[PDB]
């Protein structure tokens, strides 16, 4: 059953690599969007200060 | 867990065959 | 115009508050989507990694 071996590894290797990468890639996108939220907070504070 | 539905069947066949033999070996007298 | 302004200001303030509520809800969704992914693919994908081992033997 070469297929069980192909599947046992394909399931794990293709997914752990692609999936964990999406977790951290998006974590950075999300952190940047969170920075945008901070920058909007900053923008609101600056408009009020002016 | 299809990997083991399939491993299960393989081991099931291995034991069923060993068992078939256990039963025959005793049945043969 | 004073009323239109108060109303527009209410709308501006409404929108600032609505935006604030949504600044909170976007962050809650940003954190909930984050947390759900962080715990869900991290756990269930981990559970599939565990499948790699769980279903061995």
């Amino acid at each position: 059953l070469n297929e069980l071996q192909a599947l046992i590894e394909a399931h794990f290797e293709n997914r752990k690599k692609e999936e964990e990468e999406l977790v951290s890639l998006k974590d950075r996108i999300e952190r940047r969007r969170a920075e945008r939220a901070e920058q909007q907070r900053i923008r609101n504070e600056r408009e009020k200060e002016r | 867990m299809d990997a083991i539905k399939k491993k299960m069947q393989m081991l099931k066949l291995d034991k069923e065959n060993a068992l078939d033999r256990a039963e025959q070996a005793e049945a043969d007298k | 115009l004073s009323d239109k302004l108060k109303e527009a200001e209410t709308r501006a303030e409404f929108a600032e508050r609505s935006v604030t509520k949504l600044e909170k809800s976007i962050d809650d969704l940003e954190d909930e989507l984050y947390a759900q992914k962080l715990k869900y693919k991290a756990i269930s994908e981990e559970l599939d990694h565990a499948l790699n081992d769980m279903t061995s033997i």
